[PDB]
């Protein structure tokens, strides 16, 4: 019981200046190290359809951060992960919330940060900040809200 | 304006705190004042994007308003279908008009219907009438074996199937192509030119890429359209639109385009086992044809387009391609076009 | 049937006038004519239904 996914998003997720503020560490969590497993070795369902022209589609693939930065564009991998892995529980099969923690949201943000901090350089590609930046806010309210989720739960 | 990022502002923020006249102020992260100095930088920034972009919007929409140069709309998809019956039928039968075709498949719940009349005479075992995909987008373009539904159908009709894909839907027009035809009216303004007469027999809308080839005191365009025909009516239109256009005193003549037939029997290496199938068979020769139409007039049968073109469907899947005998590039003339040919797949 | 393309009509036209003209048209469009030639109540009563 899982819905299929698109090709763009399964293509993407199957894989010297410095912030001053924020700062990575390459961190991966638990939850989203099972997930990673899952796809590479199962075949899961996809879909044949591209109607959603938003998120990765033209935006992340069109940029250039691919081959300019390739540590750069790894960062963005580990949040996608990292955002998909935290929706994939809430909405179907909620038995792999048990391994997230606090802690694997807080790194998450401040890789975000970094990357997007790394974007506002470049004038042309600031639409994926525009979402960068919403996502940022969610997070947190992941952050200050997931341990009281698991007691109630 | 000048972009400008969270860091910036906020350092800038903190510079002016600083100097003004505060120094029991700190800016420790945790702090309540520097989560509103960061949330009002992110405001900043949030609107400097969002200008940009309605810079962006505003530019395109004053180069719509300006002048009299818009993009036309999407063409709806079309297609054949072809039906079984269980047996020859004995008498003749009528369908009746506006008959509904559609597929069980969700992924593609798009309908279909029929614009004429058509009659099913009797002593035939199949009929093939077209249809056209009501929603006007590129969902009509369903793969092979997806309309495999009839309303209003009798009981002799054993099986519906469409034989080849449609790959003839569209969106709305692309951005480039709309920018490229907004150039050659640019180009066009001064009149009495190769890119004049170009622009003059480009703007019919059924007209896809013409050719102009200027002997001496002697122009003549070679017109065609997405069939590859010329009609004596839309001709007469066209002459007609280039009066306008036409140099003064200088002689023009038209004579369509003579097609020509080559077989590309091309051969494609695939990554993964399970998935090949006639199906993806039958997916690349369709895909492979349609390249070969909706070509324009007077330019070589280049390998390097065709190889990318069809490796486009799937990086991954598709893992190289080659050829036979056309790995050098057929030069075309004037008066050639290339879009009829036989397409034979040779998987290794 | 020997050639890329046939129909009786069309080849039919080209043969009228052929022979009327007594095979000599006053114009070479006579032998291009075969090469360029060849190559509601129910749903009206519903959708009102539907409206009202």
């Amino acid at each position: 019981n899982f819905i299929p996914q698109p090709q763009g998003l399964l293509r993407f997720l199957n894989t010297s200046f410095v912030s001053k503020f924020y700062t990575p560490q390459l961190q991966l969590s638990e939850l989203a190290k099972k997930v990673l497993t899952n796809i590479k070795t199962d075949d899961i369902p996809v879909l044949e359809r591209e109607f959603n022209d938003n998120t990765i589609i033209h935006k992340a693939n069109d940029t250039l951060l691919k081959v300019q930065a390739p540590r750069m564009y790894m960062i963005l991998q580990s949040i996608v992960l990292e955002a998909y892995a935290i929706v994939n529980c809430f909405v179907e099969n909620p038995s792999s919330l048990k391994y997230l923690t606090e802690e694997d949201v807080s790194i998450t943000r401040e890789n975000l940060n970094y990357v997007a901090d790394y974007l506002g350089n470049y004038d042309d590609y600031n639409s994926v900040v525009l979402d960068l930046r919403d996502l940022d806010l969610c997070f947190s309210a992941i952050e200050l809200q997931l341990p009281l989720i698991k007691k109630e739960a | 304006m000048k972009t400008r990022k969270l860091t910036n502002i906020l350092s800038k923020l903190i510079d002016k705190t600083m100097a003004g006249t505060s120094k029991i102020t700190d800016f420790t992260p945790g702090s309540a004042s520097r989560s509103l100095l960061e949330a009002v930088s992110l405001e900043i920034e949030q609107f400097y994007i969002l200008t940009k972009e309605n810079i962006d919007w505003g530019i395109q929409e004053g180069i719509i308003e300006a002048f009299d140069f818009q993009k036309r709309q999407s063409k709806r998809a079309y297609g054949d279908v072809t039906i079984q019956f269980y047996q020859p039928l004995d008498m003749r039968m009528y369908i009746p008009a506006g008959t509904t075709f559609t597929s069980t498949r969700q992924e593609y719940p798009q309908q279909f219907e029929t614009l004429v009349d058509y009659y099913a005479e009797p002593d035939s075992t199949e009929i093939v009438v077209e249809v056209y995909c009501k929603e006007t987008g590129v969902a009509g373009n369903v793969p092979e074996g997806t309309i495999n539904t009839i309303a209003s159908g009798s009981s002799l009709i054993r099986s519906v199937n469409n034989e080849y894909s449609f790959n003839t839907g569209t969106k709305e027009e692309s951005q480039e192509d709309f920018k490229r035809r907004f150039h050659s009216f640019v180009e066009s303004r001064g009149r009495a030119t190769n890119k004049s007469v170009r622009y003059g027999a480009l703007q019919i809308p059924d007209v896809e890429g013409v050719y102009v080839y200027e002997e001496t005191g002697h122009i003549t365009v070679f017109a065609h359209d997405r069939n590859g025909n010329l009609s004596d009516t839309l001709k007469e239109d066209i002459i007609d639109a280039l009066q306008d256009y036409r140099p003064s005193g200088i002689m023009l003549d038209v004579t369509g385009v003579e097609k020509e037939e080559v077989n590309v029997s091309a051969t494609v290496t695939i990554s993964n086992k399970s998935r090949i199938g006639d199906t993806l068979q039958k997916h690349i020769e369709s895909v492979i044809r349609s390249y070969l139409n909706n070509l324009k007039t007077s330019d070589d049968l280049i390998i390097t387009d065709l190889i990318q073109a069809i490796m486009n469907i799937d990086d991954v899947l598709i893992y190289d391609v080659s050829f036979d005998n056309l790995d050098e590039n057929i030069i075309v003339p004037p008066q050639g076009i290339i879009r009829a040919g036989e397409i034979k797949v040779e998987l290794k | 049937t020997k050639y890329r393309f046939g129909n009786k009509t069309h080849a039919t036209t080209l043969l009228d006038e052929y022979i009327k003209y007594k095979g000599e048209p006053p114009n070479d469009e006579a032998f291009d004519k075969y090469l360029k030639a060849i190559e509601s109540p129910l749903v009206m009563f519903s959708r009102m239904l539907f409206n009202w």
